[PDB]
DNA sequence: ATCAATATCCACCTGCAGATTCTACCAAAAGTGTATTTGGAAACTGCTCCATCAAAAGGCATGTTCAGCTGAATTCAGCTGAACATGCCTTTTGATGGAGCAGTTTCCAAATACACTTTTGGTAGAATCTGCAGGTGGATATTGAT
DNA sequence: ATCAATATCCACCTGCAGATTCTACCAAAAGTGTATTTGGAAACTGCTCCATCAAAAGGCATGTTCAGCTGAATTCAGCTGAACATGCCTTTTGATGGAGCAGTTTCCAAATACACTTTTGGTAGAATCTGCAGGTGGATATTGAT
């Protein structure tokens, strides 16, 4: 499903980043970091979310996990 | 007696009760001084305002006067002080600065 | 009340 | 059942901004920013409670946590509203 | 047959998105993606619509933030465009390698 | 006065892992101020989970899945597997 | 009365086990702490520094050395995945760096 | 009595000091310049880690600043240091 | 009068430095440097020597993993010599600076 | 720099639905009044650890010279990646239903917190060993000149 | 393709600073006997989540043409490396005085622990507004041609 990830949609991504000219090798390096992120990320989610005895992954889940990676989120819970 | 909620006699909008509650409720210690919350209670509404007041002003800019979370990233990333306190932080809905870097520019 | 760096002062 | 900042948050807009207003995403945003620094703070000052051997949480523990957490002209603004408010609650 | 000469449009749209913060990734495949990682590591999870959005917008802001480091990298070697070269030597920088 | 330390118990594992081996005071510093991070940081890590789940007490369970987000890999497997293979030699007294 | 075996023993850790639990007490991470807690977390603490301790000797084994250095601590941590990652944030006194030179700096 | 006043010390970490580190950080060539770049950045740093040691020297109400002070301090920057306790 | 060619004593030096672990600011001028800093932050301060050497293990291993960074870039920009450039993107990307 | 001729934006105006703001009430916190502990501050003072200082010496820092070769400037062409027009489809979105669950109560056995009361294991020095750091010297490789 | 001039490597040596071993008090586990919670284990809500259903619209993938940029190749000035002479100041090693920790006591002012008594803060309806989302039409920018 990461193919899903555009290359019309990177691009936005990039431009928002300040960024004018872009390489076309740029896209499966970059499908490949937000992978790896979402790795890390949603794997510590999970673990939060079976340690609370859950079998739905929440907002808050979300955002310790974040936290502890040092990507802290504001706006979806404390 | 009367009631006088602490906050009310320590001159704050912010709530010293709950603030002492979340103390003792946080294991920080075993105790938690009489002051404590007051003075916390205090920090935590004066950066508030400090943030309120910078991003109404944003928000006055844009011409909007409902404060939306762009204005706020904007009185965040435009101030130096905020911006070193929140460097690591995301601003749900936030957006960027503006930036264009110079030598990308035409000419 | 409170005073900012910008000088304003709370209510 | 549960609580959150948005009465005091919006009561602080009101005295900095009256003619201002608030959106929900954004309250949401300000009260994320009231617990991230309320954690801070109070861990900054658990570490220094310990480190001293101490038992007890005191105002001068808050302080010198917000001088080691908040940056320059945060960090005096901070300490002053700290302790006035400190001391006007002593009073009365 | 009017046509406008390669870049100006790039930073036209650079002025765009910068001025802007609706999320740029469409939403279904980001959920499709993320259900797919988290089947992974268990089974059968259900996914608070929040806590997608809480992936997405996490997940955007780092993307841009790492897009700025890797321009820099493109604009320290001479050069315009940013390859994964600059991507590699921004994260081994950040400590992400 | 006491100061407590951890060179009684590295000296131990030291000497099942490498008998013919030993260490400096320097070394045993590093080896110490070890220990006592990696404390704190499962400590830690774990107290935030017993108050994400609005428990009042930390027990086993949150020592491991603290282990779980805080070692990578490898480390984790047998951490966990040391960890538990201790709890149930520890139970059956 | 019965004589007494040290929590440590009856687990079969090496590590204190009596000691951890203390700690985990006097440091105010929860009201409550469960019996098996420090009993878990001693045994991890114990295979982390039975890990970095075979890895360390066998660089001072290779150094021609047969006391631990520093050093040789550092090498162990540095070329190791894991324990390179765990202690990423980390600094060793005295254990200066991996040698490695950029290959484009090498004579051409 | 009092000691002779200390000025201009960062002036102390000489230019081949500043070599010698960049060697072990695998640098072959050196422009002239990063000499006082080093010494900008070195200054930086020590007064970062250094102000709050000093900080927690206060609030114990103390006279002294301690190897303790000191690695509290790195822990708060994230520059954990091991060795000399903690 | 013999003579090596540029470049190849400080491949000497980095192999050589890069074996050890002896620190490489002279203590005494290192020592001096922070009681300045200090006292003008506070007065009439005293120092564990313990805690200098802390300073100079903690100041010493940050400038070297700063000189690798800024090496990675001077590297990257198909240099060999580093610059302040380098040291400012490093630091900038380490998040150490605006 | 102008002159046109595409396209891009930008303001001014305007109506309105989705949010925002505001009301109307109740449990759950917060404030009081009393009764207990309790910490950590004050007051000595025992004593390591620190600040200074002295002196001798050689390890190292400075400054100078000189030329190798690295950085930067120029030139230039092959080809990568931007802009654009087209056309197909995957995304949006908008309910609708239903049911899998997170969230709540209400008991209980199990598990933990206490309060004392002996029993060691750990720590702090002295009493002993022993790696190994520096110091040589011979052999080997490396490097740069002819 | 070789030869001096160096640097590196590596085994042995030796005295010693820094481990290791050995003992004796004592704070901290450990062992028992009551006093409390704690958080499931079952028993049930309301509710967000998933699953279809089903159009339309922009948003994405293709393919074409070429602008301009990235990479390579050359040149040269001038910077930074290497090496040397000079001589300064850091390093070492010990001594002393004393400042300020840190260890022990002694004791109020401060904080905790109940049990009531009040007030506020949160929820969910009721009563409003701010942008958004569109629509021209007015300047603005971009690009090609004289
Ligand atoms: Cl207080
Ligand atoms: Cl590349
Ligand atoms: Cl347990
Ligand atoms: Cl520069
Ligand atoms: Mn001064
Ligand atoms: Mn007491
Ligand atoms: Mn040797
Ligand atoms: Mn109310
Ligand atoms: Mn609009």
């Amino acid at each position: 499903n990461i193919q899903g990830i555009t290359k019309p949609a990177i691009r936005r991504l990039a431009r928002r980043g300040g960024v004018k000219r872009i390489s076309g090798l740029i896209y499966e390096e970059t499908r490949g970091v937000l992978k790896v992120f979402l790795e890390n990320v949603i794997r510590d989610a999970v673990t939060y979310t079976e340690h609370a005895k859950r079998k739905t992954v929440t907002a808050m889940d979300v955002v310790y996990a974040l936290k502890r990676q040092g990507r802290t989120l504001y706006g979806f819970g404390g | 007696a009367k009631a006088k909620t602490r906050s009310s006699r320590a001159g704050l909008q912010f709530p010293v009760g709950r603030v002492h509650r979340l103390l003792r409720k946080g294991n920080y210690s075993e105790r938690v001084g009489a002051g404590a919350p007051v003075y916390l209670a205090a920090v935590l509404e004066y950066l508030t305002a400090e943030i309120l007041e910078l991003a109404g002003n944003a928000a006055r800019d844009n011409k909007k006067t409902r404060i939306i979370p762009r204005h706020l990233q904007l009185a965040i990333r435009n101030d130096e002080e905020l911006n070193k306190l929140l460097g690591r932080v995301t601003i749900a809905q936030g957006g960027v600065l503006p930036n264009i870097q110079a030598v990308l520019l035409p000419k | 009340g409170m005073r900012l760096r910008s000088g304003r002062s709370t209510g | 059942r549960k609580e959150s900042y948005s009465i005091y948050v919006y009561k602080v807009l009101k005295q900095v901004h009256p003619d201002t207003g608030i959106s929900s995403k954004a309250m949401g945003i300000m009260n994320s920013f009231v617990n991230d620094i309320f954690e801070r703070i109070a861990g900054e000052a658990s570490r220094l409670a310990h480190y001293n051997k101490r038992s007890t949480i005191t105002s001068r523990e808050i302080q010198t946590a917000v001088r080691l957490l908040l940056p320059g002209e945060l960090a005096k603004h901070a300490v002053s509203e700290g302790t006035k408010a400190v001391t006007k609650y002593t009073s009365a | 047959p009017h046509r406008y000469r390669p870049g100006t449009v790039a930073l036209r749209e650079i002025r765009r998105y910068q001025k802007s913060t609706e999320l740029l990734i469409r939403k279904l495949p980001f959920q499709r993606l993320v259900r797919e990682i988290a089947q992974d590591f268990k089974t059968d999870l259900r996914f608070q619509s929040s806590a997608v959005m809480a992936l997405q917008e996490a997940c955007e802001a780092y993307l841009v933030g790492l897009f700025e480091d890797t321009n820099l990298c493109a604009i320290h070697a001479k050069r315009v465009t940013i390859m994964p070269k600059d991507i590699q030597l921004a994260r081994r920088i950040r400590g992400e390698r």
